[PDB]
């Protein structure tokens, strides 16, 4: 009652899926979704076994193998996930508030950039992001 | 009980939704797009359409104010002030058949009339009450003033698209002595083309129009 | 039993509504593909034109056995002119069309809640589903795209009637005061509302 299997997300399909919803998403089986009462754009929790976690959102698939949990590549290394684990999926019963200071710490350190059209295009392609410390 | 006040987010901004959660929704017995009174803390007060939360918490209260009292968009959260409950009332909402509108144009009368049937369309509104024009809105209406109402917006009311807009109109420092002398000197010069609805192309000519002020600096020549 | 009628009298309208959205929105992206070289037709007219005000027609020394030129080259080019504006009033009243009919259905669906809103309570609307939102969501996004229409209608409106012969830099900005009324949107909102009451639709 919680535990999945982890697959890659299936191909093509990028005209199903809204617009909004492009960069947070994983797929999931309709009697999956339906046995472990998930809603349709609502956050999911995932807590692999070393204890990182993730909030994403469903959507509904209709077709991936019922019983797999679909995640990308960021997500997979940003959890600790090898395609062909187990992983604990929930819903969020709280709240989820606006922020307002993100302290994020540079990795690496490329050309000194511009700063401000830096934060444009953090805050125009992540969207309805919901954070937590530690993840990338 | 007590609820906070959150600043408001990019798809509420100049709807005129309140965002209360279910708890808040049962203690008021309202149901959806029913008229909310707030008064607000620091005087005033605004009309609202409840709207429930997403998230489904309770505790929480947000407001986008469009219809307020004037001088009483005092709405900005920085410091976080909580409201009580006890502040919040549900008001019945009668339709209309005539209004009155005092409007404030940005910088003929069909158009005026025009734009104000499109923003007042579907809302409740009360008396002596300012209605804002959201952002980006199409044509000249800044704002509205709402003057009178037959069936009495006294408790407020809904404007229907077959009601009837009418127009009506009532809206109810360092002296620096010293330059006297050359204060009046410059009134004998500018008061006459100050006081020219193209009277003076009707009989004269202009007095001059060029002026030159002169001084030391530090007499005070701007503030003049 | 006796609440099982008044939550599918509101469903059934709701599953009446969406696909009449989809095909006014169909009618409204044909018009609005329509309306493009029309205004670049124009600006070349306006360009023309602007040209020929500009000029003197007796020190030339070649033109003075046609001494009547203006006037006629000035009447061909604004006949020109109006086939263009009263192509593109037409596109203007299948805009008003779309606008009017997505208003009564919004109207006719908001009345019917109305009608059965006691009954049922506050906790049968807030309920979401597996397969489907919840009813306050695509009431709000049902409200959402009337008053998108609503807004959309009268700045193409306002911008069509500010046209004058008398003053010509306005005809060759028009071309991308349009594409600033179209950029300023929210892009791509009723397809995303579709694809989000679709499982609901078909089920
Ligand atoms: N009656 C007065 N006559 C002269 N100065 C005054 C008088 N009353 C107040 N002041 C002082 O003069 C200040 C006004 O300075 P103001 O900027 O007008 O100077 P200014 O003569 O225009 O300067 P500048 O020559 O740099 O343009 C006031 O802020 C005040 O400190």
């Amino acid at each position: 009652s919680g535990t999945l299997t982890v697959t890659n997300l299936l191909e093509k399909v990028d005209d199903k899926i809204p617009k909004t919803f492009q960069n947070s998403l994983i797929h999931l089986g309709l009697n999956t979704m339906k046995s472990a009462n998930i809603c349709i754009g609502r956050p999911v929790l995932l807590t692999s076994l070393n204890g990182k976690q993730e909030v994403y959102t469903a959507w509904p698939m209709a077709g991936f193998p019922g019983g797999k949990v679909g995640l990308s590549e960021m997500a997979q290394k940003n959890v600790g996930v090898r395609p062909g684990d187990a992983i604990q999926v929930q819903p969020l019963v709280g709240a989820v508030l606006q922020a307002e200071e993100m302290d994020v710490a540079l990795s690496d350190k490329d050309m000194e950039i511009n700063e401000e059209e830096l934060t444009g295009c953090i805050l125009r392609k992540l969207d309805g992001k919901i954070v937590l410390p530690g993840n990338f | 009980p007590l609820l906070k006040l959150l600043p408001l987010d990019a798809r509420d901004r100049g709807t005129q939704r309140c965002r209360l959660g279910p708890a808040a929704l049962h203690a008021l017995g309202a149901r959806l797009g029913s008229a909310v009174k707030i008064s607000l803390p620091d005087g005033g007060s605004c009309l609202c359409t409840a709207w429930p939360r997403r998230d489904g918490a309770d505790g929480f209260v947000q407001l986008d104010p469009l219809c307020a009292s004037p001088g009483a968009a005092v709405g900005a959260s920085r410091s976080r002030r909580s409201l009580s409950l006890n502040r919040l009332l549900l008001v019945p909402c009668p339709p209309l058949r005539r209004v009155a509108v005092w409007p404030v144009l940005r910088e003929n009368t069909a158009a005026v009339l025009e734009a104000a049937q499109e923003l007042l369309r579907n809302r409740p509104i009360s008396l002596g009450h300012v209605v804002v024009a959201p952002p980006g809105a199409p044509g000249l209406v800044a704002a509205l003033h709402i003057v009178g109402g037959t069936p009495s917006p006294d408790p407020a009311g809904l404007v229907t698209p077959r009601t009837r807009v009418s127009l009506g109109g009532e809206p109810p420092e360092v002296p620096l002595g010293g330059l006297s002398e050359a204060a009046d000197s410059l009134r004998e010069l500018l008061r006459l083309p100050l006081r020219y609805p193209r009277a003076l192309t009707a009989l004269g000519l202009a007095v001059p129009r060029g002026v030159l002020l002169a001084g030391p600096p530090g007499v005070g020549k701007t503030q003049l | 039993m006796t609440q099982d009628r008044p939550l599918l009298a509101v469903q059934e309208a709701l599953k009446k509504c969406f696909p009449v959205v989809e095909e006014q929105q169909g009618l409204w992206q044909s018009a609005l593909r329509d309306c493009q070289p029309l205004l670049s037709s124009l600006s070349n007219l306006a360009e023309q034109l602007q040209a020929a005000q500009n000029l003197r027609f007796e020190d030339v020394p070649a033109l003075r056995a046609f001494p009547d030129l203006k006037e006629r080259l000035r009447r061909k080019q604004l006949v020109a002119g109006d086939i263009v504006l009263d192509k593109l009033g037409e596109r203007l009243a299948i805009l008003l069309k779309v606008r009017d009919m997505v208003s009564s259905h919004v109207e006719r669906v908001f009345q019917i809640y109305e009608q059965h809103a006691d009954t049922v309570g506050i906790d049968a609307v807030l309920q979401p589903s597996a397969v489907s939102p919840s009813v306050a969501d695509m009431l709000e996004w049902l409200q959402d795209i009337e008053r998108h229409y609503r807004k959309s209608y009268l700045k193409r409106k306002y911008l069509l009637s500010s046209i004058q012969w008398g003053d010509l830099a306005n005809i060759q900005a028009l071309p991308k005061a349009w594409d600033r009324i179209s950029k300023d949107e929210h892009q791509d909102l009723v397809q995303d509302i579709l694809l989000n009451v679709s499982f609901f639709l078909e089920e």
